[PDB]
């Protein structure tokens, strides 16, 4: 039929693996709480501290939990989840990205919409003509015949308001990609060296022996 | 509608497994659990000392 | 009255014991509602003889 | 702007390395062993090995486990399974026709895609 | 390599993982907040109003 | 807000009414579909009834 | 321009109004910079013959 | 293989969703809700 | 003593932005999939990219078997079920002759 | 020493087969079956299933 | 590497921890205190030998009959 | 005269078994069966050898014909395929891409 | 005359403390039931596609097919 628009999703093991990540949070009980307390009180002082703190704590502990589940509890998704880029961008990076905009979104929004009224910032602005320029003309700068290109100006000014919120996104993406590359490449390199060693020893059974030890190599 | 084909139903036997290497088994991190279970159990249950008499 | 039970060897839950401290039970429940599990500087400001302790 | 905060000792770093060394010392305390029944094959020079004298500690901790010391060995027969199957496969006789018609993971097979 | 894939960039399965995870988080927040601090015990025990009386004589 | 809300909603409602009235008097495929729906027919039945005409008159069925 | 800097959300109003009116055309203009130089085919102007159908 | 360890083959099935049919039924539910409630045009519903 | 912790989840959610954070996260992830991943991957017209070895390596645990084509026969069974539920004529599509937008 | 005790233990095992069987029958009929008995019977059934496969 | 607050577990003040309950007059019940109730199987070992023999034999009998 | 639903001693004794867990008591006790019977050691080896086995079979013999044979000859061909794949004569005896 | 700042409990005073404890230890109880269920979900699982598979398991969510 014509009206039938069909979509195919690929579904796997999600429910029981996501339940235990949360059930473990009662065991960990936010052991990272003191570190993030210290850092948040280093970096900001406001009434809305606890909010951002809680966010980071949740995010961080989940990461930690997954990492340990990726190291120890090896089943299904827990192995891939740190080797996947979607987890590192959307499962760790997006929450940390939107956390300050969810805690201090009022102030940031007001700031951003005020910066669209672009103007030169003067320290100790005891000037009088500055006020008349800012009110009558809208800006300190000369805005004569900029309406002629307003179609671009608006959108450009929008970027001009968020340009100083953009490196946060860049750093989030960069460090997510960094963690993904680190995990993937190191796992692959280690496994590759192991496989080469097994090829050397399988063809020479004088060496196909627990030559370092059953627990020594594993412990190391 | 929903389906459950017979292609997924195949024979199974542990005899046909290739297996693992000594290196891959060491990378499975079982030898680490083997030690650190006892390590953490010892730390927890040895932190709490009982009363005693010095002889 | 609760300590009478504790002396008999009875185990009292952490929250069952708090109900026998009702004025602290209320302020503790509100601190939970606010969601700030931190502590220590409030004691050091209200009781400055504990500062640094 | 000019708050004049005194130094907080909790923000210092004078306990992490001591605590880690305390943990490592607790680990190494379980390496203490009696002279009776002691044997360790040294190197040909006569000098000790690295992993050798740090097996007693690991197995003294395995002694204290409850579940791993009876489970984590059940993946070890699989190692010998591979050791045996690899040698079986090193010299297995196969049909030339099937190997030329259906080579396993060979390149440039259009039925695979490349 | 397998994890190098655009299919795994916007994988709906991991999005379901995140969804279920944080819905369960939200469900269990009121149990994470259920830790007791002993600060109001201290305030009750140690806050002592001045109990001295006034005596003009 | 109440006068503004009523103005907005009523103007858009009357705009949609005008749109339907204009479609019904339109000698086209969409006019026929709108007419068939205003009778009180189901969407699927009206789609089939109009496509039976589209295949014959418009597309020139084999 | 003088309403933009007023208080009471008028900065948001001015920005959103400029967007809704002209910033959409600006987005289209930016999209069209890499289209002016490109070889495009003739526009298949509608013959305005398909769609007419007598009522019944 | 190492790449075999970097793979997630814990899939269970393919969920097939006719978004056209689902959209049609959603619109039908909206119409039924607005008719049963006898809601006017100025309503937020 | 009244607390939204024990008596109202709604007022607790409203009073804590760190409870809004996961919900916004969820909404944003689903919007990302809707805008970018939905039509490019999950639609039937865009589902064969999972057979690509470069952009979807070993999505079937192996290289895709094109002689077998599981996608084709799965989806064909499903389309056949649709056709039987709708009672559409298979050969009715072949009787169509579309015109051209002349001139 | 182990060989001597392995030999000497065979009469004990063959004698206590019947004893353990009778006690199990009595506990199952009487219903006086406890946790340790259940665990021992599960271990028994596991080994029996293994030896069933082996006999197959 | 890490501040002293994270190591000692508190930023300013060390909070008291509620001690563990004991339940006087009975054994502790924990994940590690279960061997008091469940020892290794020791009651039906000789019956295990007998049943293993009979299981092997009966399985071999019916399997051989089926195969033949 | 407690006005609340006083909980018996035995009920607390039983709940203490559930809430007196430590982190390692979960981590290691659940990681040992998991690491042994998981995607690393046993389940992974089994389920990933099966893929190569049936690839080899369907390429060389066919899945339908394989289904028609006996369980014994099925296992024989499966073992031959497992050996062919473990060897990896075409990859230079290396399980890498 | 009674003592001040004291009253009987009310419905909006919430549950007692023992009830909050009973609420807290429910995850800890379900842990023992869910971790074995996790291991069973992984161990009793079968892959969904092979090189020979002409079909793949499909799950019509809303029965539209
Ligand atoms: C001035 C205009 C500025 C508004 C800009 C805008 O985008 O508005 C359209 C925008 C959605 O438009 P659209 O998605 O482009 O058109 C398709 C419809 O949504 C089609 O959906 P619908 O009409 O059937 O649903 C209508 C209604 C029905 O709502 C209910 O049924 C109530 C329950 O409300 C909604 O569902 C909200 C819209 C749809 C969901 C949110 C937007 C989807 C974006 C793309 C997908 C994102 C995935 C989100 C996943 C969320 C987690 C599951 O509406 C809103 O989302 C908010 C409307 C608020 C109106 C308040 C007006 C009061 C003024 C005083
Ligand atoms: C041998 C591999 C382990 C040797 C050293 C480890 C060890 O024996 O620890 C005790 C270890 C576990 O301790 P347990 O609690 O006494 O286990 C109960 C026995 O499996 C319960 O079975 P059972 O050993 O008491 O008697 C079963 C009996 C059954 O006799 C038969 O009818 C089988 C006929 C086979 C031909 O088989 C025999 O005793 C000797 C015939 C050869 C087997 O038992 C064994 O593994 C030895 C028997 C295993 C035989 C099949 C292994 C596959
Ligand atoms: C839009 C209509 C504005 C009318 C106007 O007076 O326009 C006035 C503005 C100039 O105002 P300013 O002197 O304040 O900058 O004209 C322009 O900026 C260019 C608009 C394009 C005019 C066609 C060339
Ligand atoms: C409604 C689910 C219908 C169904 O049976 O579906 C059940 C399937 C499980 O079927 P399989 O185990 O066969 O894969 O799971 C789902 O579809 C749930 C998807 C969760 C993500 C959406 C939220
Ligand atoms: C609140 C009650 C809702 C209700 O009763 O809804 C009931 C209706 C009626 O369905 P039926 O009549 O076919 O049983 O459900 C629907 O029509 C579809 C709802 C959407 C379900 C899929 C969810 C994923 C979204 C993808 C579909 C396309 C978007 C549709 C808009 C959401
Ligand atoms: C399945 C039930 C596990 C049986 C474990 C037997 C036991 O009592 O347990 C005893 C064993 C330890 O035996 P040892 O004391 O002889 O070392 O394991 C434990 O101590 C705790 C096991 C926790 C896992 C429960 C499942
Ligand atoms: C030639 C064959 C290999 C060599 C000879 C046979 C192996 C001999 C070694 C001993 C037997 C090994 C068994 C191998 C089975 C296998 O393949 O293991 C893999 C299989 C799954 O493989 P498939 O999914 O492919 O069928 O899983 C199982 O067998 C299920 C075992 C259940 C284990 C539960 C252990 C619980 C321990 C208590 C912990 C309590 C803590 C809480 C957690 C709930
Ligand atoms: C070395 C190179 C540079 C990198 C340095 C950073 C490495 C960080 C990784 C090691 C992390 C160890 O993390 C360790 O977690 C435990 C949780 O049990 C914390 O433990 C802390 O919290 C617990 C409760 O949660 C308190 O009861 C305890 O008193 C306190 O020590 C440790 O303070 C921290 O040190
Ligand atoms: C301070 C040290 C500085 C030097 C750094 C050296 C790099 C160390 C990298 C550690 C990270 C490697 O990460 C680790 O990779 C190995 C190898 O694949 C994975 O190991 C897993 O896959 C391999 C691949 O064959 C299997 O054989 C193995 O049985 C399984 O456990 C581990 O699950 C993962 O945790
Ligand atoms: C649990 C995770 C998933 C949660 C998903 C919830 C998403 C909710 C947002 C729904 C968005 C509504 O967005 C709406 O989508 C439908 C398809 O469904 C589009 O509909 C479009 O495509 C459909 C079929 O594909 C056509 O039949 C229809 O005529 C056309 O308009 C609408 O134009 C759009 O407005
Ligand atoms: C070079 O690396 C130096 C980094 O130092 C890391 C320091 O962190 C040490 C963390 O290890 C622990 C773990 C537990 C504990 C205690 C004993 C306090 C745990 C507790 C609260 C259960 C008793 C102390 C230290
Ligand atoms: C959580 O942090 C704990 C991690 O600590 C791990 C430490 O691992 C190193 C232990 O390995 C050794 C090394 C040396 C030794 C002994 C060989 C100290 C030297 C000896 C016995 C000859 C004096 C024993 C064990
Ligand atoms: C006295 O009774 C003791 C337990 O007896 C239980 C009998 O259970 C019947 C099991 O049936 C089978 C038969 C064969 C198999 C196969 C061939 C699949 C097992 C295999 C692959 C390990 C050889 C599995 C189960
Ligand atoms: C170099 O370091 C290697 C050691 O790392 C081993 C990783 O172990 C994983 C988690 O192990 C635990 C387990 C329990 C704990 C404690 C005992 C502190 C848990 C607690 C806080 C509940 C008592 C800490 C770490």
């Amino acid at each position: 039929m014509l009206n039938s628009n069909i979509y195919i999703i690929i579904y796997g093991g999600i429910i029981m693996y996501s339940i235990m990540i949360i059930i473990q949070m009662f065991l960990y009980n936010f052991s990272n709480k003191i570190y993030i307390e210290v850092e948040i009180n280093k970096y900001i002082l406001s009434k809305n501290n606890i909010d951002i703190y809680w966010i980071i704590c949740n995010c961080t502990i989940i990461i930690i939990i997954t990492t340990l589940n990726h190291i120890i509890n090896k089943i299904g998704i827990y192995n891939m989840i740190e080797y996947n880029i979607c987890y590192w961008l959307i499962g760790t990076g997006l929450g940390l990205y939107i956390s300050p905009f969810i805690v201090f979104g009022y102030k940031f929004f007001v700031y951003i919409m005020d910066l669209n009224n672009y103007s030169l910032n003067i320290y100790h602005n005891n000037n009088k003509m500055n006020d008349i320029q800012q009110i009558y003309n809208g800006t300190n700068y000369n805005d004569t015949m900029i309406f002629f290109i307003k179609d671009i100006n608006n959108i450009f000014t929008i970027y001009r308001s968020i340009n100083f919120f953009m490196n946060w996104l860049y750093q989030m993406i960069y460090y997510g990609v960094r963690m993904w590359l680190v995990f993937v490449l190191h796992s692959f390199s280690l496994g590759s060296f192991g496989e080469l060693i097994t090829v050397i020893t399988d063809n020479n059974l004088i060496f196909n022996v627990f030559y370092i030890g059953l627990l020594g190599l594993g412990f190391i | 509608p929903s389906t459950s084909p017979a292609d997924k139903d195949v024979p199974m036997s542990i005899l046909h497994t290739h297996g693992l290497s000594y290196v891959n088994w060491c990378m499975s991190l079982a030898p680490g659990l083997l030690v650190f279970e006892g390590f953490f159990r010892a730390r927890y249950y040895r932190s709490r000392v009982p009363p005693s008499r010095t002889v | 009255r609760l300590h009478e039970r504790r002396l008999r060897g009875d185990v009292i839950d952490e929250w069952e014991e708090l109900d026998y401290h009702p004025l602290v039970r209320d302020d503790t429940y509100l601190a939970i509602d606010f969601g700030d599990p931190t502590f220590g500087r409030y004691i050091w400001k209200l009781f400055p003889h504990t500062d640094g302790d | 702007a000019a708050p004049a905060e005194k130094p907080d000792p909790a923000l210092d770093a004078t306990k992490a390395l001591p605590k880690a060394l305390e943990e490592v010392e607790f680990f190494q305390s379980y390496a203490v062993r009696r002279k009776t029944g002691f044997h360790l094959f040294n190197r040909a020079t006569g000098s000790p090995t690295i992993v050798g004298p740090m097996f007693y500690n690991l197995y003294n901790f395995v002694r204290i486990g409850r579940v791993s010391k009876y489970v984590c060995w059940l993946s070890l027969p699989l190692v010998f399974q591979r050791m045996w199957m690899k040698n079986r496969a090193t010299g297995m006789e196969y049909d030339i026709d099937l190997e030329n018609y259906a080579p396993f993971e060979a390149k440039k097979n259009p039925m695979h895609g490349h | 390599l397998i994890p190098v894939s655009l299919v795994d960039l916007i994988n709906i399965n991991i999005i379901f993982y995140i969804l279920l995870l944080y819905t369960l988080l939200l469900f269990f927040i009121p149990l994470f907040l259920a830790s007791i601090n002993y600060t109001y015990h201290y305030i009750y025990k140690y806050y002592n109003y001045n109990y001295n009386f006034i005596n003009n004589n | 807000f109440v006068p503004a809300w009523l103005t907005f909603t009523s103007l858009n409602h009357w705009a949609q009414n005008r749109r339907l009235n204009r479609y019904l008097t339109q000698e086209s495929v969409f006019g026929e579909m709108a007419r068939e729906l205003v009778r009180g027919k189901t969407a699927d039945e009206a789609t089939t009834s109009v496509m039976a005409r589209v295949e014959k008159e418009i597309l020139g069925v084999h | 321009d003088m309403m933009k800097v007023m208080p009471g959300g008028k900065a948001f109003v001015g920005t959103a109004l400029g967007l809704a009116l002209f910033g959409g055309w600006g987005v289209e203009f930016v999209k069209n910079i890499s289209v002016m130089t490109k070889e495009k085919p003739p526009i298949d102007w509608n013959n305005e013959k398909l769609g007419h159908l007598t009522r019944s | 293989s190492p790449n075999e360890h970097l793979m997630f083959f814990d899939f269970s099935s393919w969920l097939l969703v006719d978004f056209g049919k689902r959209w049609e039924r959603w619109v039908s539910f909206k119409k039924s809700f607005l008719t049963t409630t006898r809601s006017p045009y100025w309503s937020p519903q | 003593v009244y607390t939204n912790w024990q008596s109202s989840y709604t007022r607790l959610f409203v009073s804590k932005p760190w409870m809004w954070h996961p919900l916004a996260w969820m909404t944003l992830s689903v919007g990302i999939w809707w805008k970018f991943g939905k039509e490019s991957l999950c639609n039937e017209r865009s589902f064969y990219i999972h057979t690509h070895p470069k952009w979807a390596p070993h999505k079937f645990h192996t290289v895709y078997n094109w002689s077998r084509d599981p996608i084709k026969w799965t989806l064909a069974e499903q389309y056949a079920s649709i056709i039987r539920n709708t009672n559409t004529d298979i050969e009715a599509v072949l009787k169509i002759k579309l015109p051209a937008n002349a001139n | 020493e182990f060989w001597q005790m392995y030999l000497a233990c065979w009469p004990y095992r063959f004698r206590n087969t019947v004893v353990e069987w009778e006690t199990c029958k009595a506990k199952v009929l009487k219903g006086s079956v406890d946790l340790q008995d259940i665990v021992d019977l599960l271990y028994l059934l596991a080994w029996a299933y293994l030896f069933w496969i082996l006999g197959e | 590497p890490l501040p002293n607050a994270v190591v000692q577990g508190y930023t300013s003040v060390r909070g008291p921890k509620r001690p563990l309950d004991h339940f006087y007059g009975r054994t502790p019940l924990n994940i590690d205190t279960l061997w008091h109730w469940v020892k290794f199987p020791h009651r039906y070992d000789n019956l295990r030998f007998a049943v293993c023999f009979w299981a092997f034999l009966v399985s071999a009998h019916f399997a051989n009959k089926k195969q033949r | 005269a407690p006005l609340y639903p006083v909980l018996s001693q035995a009920s607390l004794y039983k709940r203490h078994f559930f809430k007196n867990i430590k982190l390692f008591h979960v981590v290691f006790y659940v990681g040992a069966p998991c690491v042994t019977f998981g995607t690393a050691a046993w389940s992974g080896s089994n389920r990933n050898s099966r893929e190569a086995i049936f690839m080899v079979i369907e390429e060389r013999h066919g899945w339908d014909n394989f289904k028609k044979l006996s369980s014994h000859q099925q296992g024989v061909i499966m073992q031959e395929a497992a050996q062919e794949s473990l060897l990896a004569r075409n990859k230079g005896e290396l399980h890498l891409p | 005359v009674p003592v001040a700042n004291f009253r009987p409990k009310k419905p909006w005073d919430g549950p007692w403390g023992i009830q909050i404890s009973q609420k807290k230890d429910r995850p800890f109880i379900a842990m023992w039931i869910l971790f074995p269920l996790l291991l069973v979900d992984h161990l009793t699982r079968e892959y969904y596609a092979y090189w020979h598979s002409s079909k793949v398991p499909v799950t019509d969510v809303f029965g539209d097919f």
